[PDB]
């Protein structure tokens, strides 16, 4: 049954309500084979879908579009196994007092291009483990991947014991169904991410909401530190996938007395610098109408050279610019989602940390930043350095990026995705998701 | 409930264990919003770091390992001293049409005790065989599982001994959390309570006995499963060569190249240690003098074949350490799929895999290339010179070119085809299903330890160039 | 009658090496799952801090 | 040094003997002429300094 105009809309919301509200009853046994099977079927469709959405949205590597979808399916399952969300939590039997614990209702959810796969897997996964119910809106450019992606979850879980349904989706998506879909009164909190035009949208709403977003992570290279492995590290994590993950690296900080060698091992290897008119040719693409040309996004190194108008060997893999003004007019300084970079000249290491907290207070949400040093002489550089940077995790040593050797790199740590805020301004750092949002928690005397 | 909204009363306070009125606040206004107590914990961003660390290695085996011919019987004596009473045998319906599995048993109601015998194991396992087995074993309580054959009982035993020891673990999560080692996250139900387990090998040529790995195949759906922790190696591994003495060629010409296959990668992948690097050069030392001796006649020559099984062992000692590689996970599929048996499988793909790996430094899809490994060129060449195979002045890619010359004339007296497609493989249907395997031998654990990443389009080129009996070339 | 002999390879169950590994091995003796320990040295590797 | 020689000389004859004599299977070759081998490269290195 299509979702087109307001009425059908208005339809299936009822639809999902009343299925919701049937399915806010269950047991916490009886929960638990629904997500197995679940996290199961999804895990079991990696290169189905990393097809569709090569062919689909037109841009994209096919190999890690299917390690990222199996890497966030089987954290997401491995992590939230027995953890007590239906029911009674905690009790103080000897004194009367009973925790117990209850929904929220409704979510809003919406998909961005860049990875269209893979999110619809983690809201899903962690909206039917605490008994709710979702509904999608996508992106019209990647659209028939992310229903099929919900399509194979939500019948995965129908034959476990499910209502009949609980997921729902908008088919030939446009710029009033979302408006009305936000406006709309039972719905209770909507999940926002991408870039930085609609999470401003979501906050404007007067709606519990909050936003995963991302922020220009910059990276720095001091003095002594190894010089080949931080090339290799940087130009390794930027290529993933053409760069479209959540938060990697944007921008590289030199300092002075190490810096032109830095610039020759970037230029005995994939990367491809520009010092001359090329760079107003870059400058004339990358933004358009002040809000990030859309035709450069997912791209390789070569297509968009050749669209900014010149040649290149066809084996490169970055563009490097290097600019000295800092400020918001400079069009390097915005996240660029494509294979390319910006890199800047410091005198010391105090000058790099104060430009790098400038380069990080643009972007509104602390996410990332790198530094590259020597750790086992220099204590003192890395408390300094965890002390003034403002952002939720900081690497020493490390790409902002998955899948190296050896267990996981690193093996601590989340996705780049299920870190979201809950405003924009200033000094606002991310944290991780989970289900506990997601569950109001009530007590009895 | 019973309790007034307020404060003041008498006793401690009505109520004791509550906060004031005031201190709980909500973010919303609209609809169906709880309120929470505010603390300092809505007043505190956390922030975290993390510094990169390095790794550690290993070197896991088997208890005890015991072999040589004529050994079997003096080895299943200790366990009647001690002190166990009763039995479990696991193998296939074709050794217990002929008399392989008396021998266990005859000897083992010699002193008493209760044995029974579950032949009912498939060339691969299917998952539904398996929940037989264990319905088999939790109504009749065994202590002692003793796995024969090769390959497919083995690993059958494997998964019928872990659900017999927690019957409530679904099978679902293991095939979640454990699916590839050099991840230590987090941990395995402990085994070894109530049973432990013999391997008892038949075939020369692979090495299952010792390695933790095992692969289930579902019926319904046709997916495969891995499974691959260090706490399904057996507890005791007997290799006695009377049990081989009988089976026809060409089955030990299939076991000998599977062994050089697993001997040939584990020495060059990147996990290669220095604990396993002399054992898979004296296994590939092994195999070269008496693997010809042993295919031409046999059993007229009673000690090449002894020692062609102990070699075979020795490279199964050698890859449980360092994993496989590519032609491994291709072997598989190209196996499973138009029912090869496998070991010839791999043997037709071996030559274009070196021609593969061994290119000089094309830096478009490497990792870490000045941090451990040296080249996968240098230890092609270490192979070659310490297996005999050099003039004394030389360079490396003579030396390169004299390896893979050798094991062609190799593959000449051993008498295996020279394509798939004089293996009997129609054209048709292999071209209808080489993009089906070739995207599927790329998840399949590749990753892996191959020294060079590969990617899809790379490997249906070898798969077209196999059939055609062509040479990869650029 | 004259019986032929056996031979055998054994080893301790799990060795675990290389620089820097000391402090990651001893943690799965606590995560399963001993209470109570006893070290055994001599005195001069206790009058450093060994 | 000469602590580190000492226990050099003692490796060196233990993987010396342990090849020639009459028990030796071919488990224990390998790693015999592997402990010989990763020591006359690295040995008088890690003599002079470290």
């Amino acid at each position: 049954m299509a979702v087109t105009n307001v009425a059908e809309l208005n339809a299936l919301v009822e639809r999902v309500k009343k299925a919701q509200r049937e399915y806010a009853s269950f047991t916490q046994e009886q929960v638990d084979k629904i997500f197995r099977a679940a996290a199961l079927a999804a895990a079991d469709a990696r290169i189905p879908l990393a097809k569709m959405a090569v062919a689909e949205s037109g841009m994209g590597i096919v190999e890690d579009k299917v390690i990222k979808n199996h890497f966030a399916s089987e954290y997401i399952y491995n992590a939230y196994k027995d953890e007590k969300t239906c029911g009674v939590l905690s009790e103080d039997d000897t004194f009367g007092t009973i925790t117990i614990a209850e929904p929220i209702g409704i979510i809003c959810g919406i998909v961005p291009t860049t990875n269209p796969t893979s999110t619809a897997i983690f809201k899903s996964l962690i909206s039917l483990k605490t008994r709710n119910a979702i509904i999608f809106s996508p992106h019209p450019r990647a659209k028939d991947a992310t229903n099929k992606a919900a399509d194979i979850v939500l019948q995965a879980a129908i034959a476990a014991g499910a209502p009949k349904d609980l997921i729902g989706w908008i088919d030939q998506p446009s710029v009033e169904l979302s408006n009305a879909l936000m406006h709309h009164p039972d719905i209770n909190l909507i999940l926002a991410t991408g870039g930085p035009g609609m999470v401003k949208a979501a906050y404007s709403s007067g709606k519990p909401a909050i936003g995963v977003g991302a922020g220009n992570t910059p990276v720095v290279i001091d003095e002594t530190a190894d010089i080949k492995r931080a090339v290799a590290s940087v130009l390794m994590s930027k290529t993933f996938d053409n760069g479209v993950i959540c938060a990697s690296e944007q921008s590289v900080v030199v300092v002075d007395s190490v810096y032109d060698a830095v610039r020759e091992r970037f230029a005995t290897h994939g990367g491809y610098l520009l010092q001359g008119k090329e760079l107003k040719a870059v400058q004339d693409v990358i933004l358009k109408n002040g809000a990030l040309n859309a035709a450069i996004v997912g791209q390789p190194a070569y297509k968009i050279a050749e669209l900014a108008g010149f040649s290149v060997p066809e084996n490169t893999k970055i563009l490097i610019g290097e600019v000295t003004v800092v400020d918001e007019s400079e069009p390097f300084a915005h996240e660029k989602l494509s294979p390319t970079l910006a890199m800047y000249r410091a005198k010391d290491f105090e000058d790099a940390v104060e430009k790098a907290e400038k380069l990080v207070a643009m972007g509104g949400i602390g996410h990332t930043s790198c530094l590259y040093t020597d750790q086992d002489n220099q204590p003192a550089r890395v408390s300094y350095f965890g002390q003034k940077m403002k952002t939720a995790r900081i690497l020493i040593n490390t790409p902002a990026s998955q899948g190296g050797i050896g267990d996981l790199y690193n093996f601590k740590l989340a996705p780049s995705l299920t870190l979201g805020c809950g405003s924009w301004g200033g000094n606002s750092i991310s944290e991780n998701v989970g289900p506990k949002h997601l569950i109001n928690k009530k007590t009895v005397a | 409930i019973n309790t007034p909204a307020s404060q003041g009363g008498i006793g401690d306070l009505y109520n004791f264990k509550l906060a004031p009125s005031l201190t709980l606040g909500c973010g919303s206004w609209g609809g169906n919003s709880i309120s929470e107590n505010v603390g300092p914990k809505h007043l505190i961003n956390k922030k975290t770091v993390a510094k990169r660390a390095e790794n550690m290695l290993w070197h896991k085996l088997p208890k005890s390992i015991y072999f040589r011919r004529g050994s079997l019987p003096i080895a299943l004596d200790e366990v009647i001293t001690d002190g166990h009473k009763r039995a479990l045998i696991v193998t296939d319906r074709f050794l217990f049409n002929n008399g392989y599995a008396d021998q266990i048993t005859s000897v083992l109601k010699a002193a008493g005790v209760e044995t029974e015998v579950f032949f009912e194991v498939e060339a691969d396992p299917t998952l539904s065989i398996v929940r037989k087995g264990a319905e088999l074993a939790n109504s009749f309580k065994p202590d002692v599982i003793i796995a024969l054959g090769g390959g497919s009982p083995m690993d059958a035993a494997k998964i019928m001994w872990v659900m017999y020891e927690h019957p409530e673990t679904h099978f679902e999560e293991l095939a979640l959390r454990f699916m590839d080692i050099r991840k230590r996250i987090y941990k395995f139900p402990k085994m070894g309570v109530k049973a432990k387990m013999i391997a008892v090998t038949t075939t020369s040529g692979t090495g299952s006995e010792v390695t933790p790995f095992a692969v289930v195949t579902d019926d319904a759906t046709g997916q495969k499963y891995p499974l691959a922790d260090y706490a399904l190696t057996p507890d005791m591994a007997i290799v006695d060569a009377n049990l081989v003495m009988d089976m026809p060629k060409s089955l030990c010409a299939f076991g000998g190249l599977d062994a050089v296959t697993h001997a040939m990668e584990a020495y060059v992948s990147v996990l290669a240690s220095e604990f396993s690097d002399g054992q898979a050069l004296q296994a590939l030392k092994l195999l070269k003098e008496y693997l010809p001796a042993s295919y031409h006649e046999g059993s007229k020559n009673p000690v090449a074949r002894e020692r062609v099984h102990s070699a075979a062992t020795i490279a199964g000692i050698a890859f449980a350490n360092a994993f496989l590689g590519v032609c491994h996970s291709m072997a598989h599929k190209l196996g499973s799929q138009f029912h090869i048996p496998h070991g010839l499988a791999n043997a037709l793909l071996i030559c274009n895999v070196i021609r593969y790996n061994a290119n000089d430094n094309p830096t478009k899809q490497t990792a870490f290339s000045q941090y451990d490994r040296p080249q996968a060129r240098r230890r092609y060449a270490e192979i070659a010179d310490h297996l005999g195979l050099s003039a004394p002045g030389d360079r490396t890619a003579a030396k390169i070119e004299k390896l893979l010359a050798w094991l062609e004339t190799l593959k000449a007296e051993l008498g295996i085809p020279k394509s798939i497609r004089e293996a009997g493989v129609q054209e048709a249907d292999f071209l209808a299903n080489v993009d089906k395997l070739s995207e599927d031998a790329f998840d399949d654990q590749c990753t892996g330890a191959n020294p060079r990443y590969p990617l899809i389009s790379e490997l249906k080129q070898i798969l077209l160039d196999t059939y055609y009996g062509r040479d990869y070339v650029e």
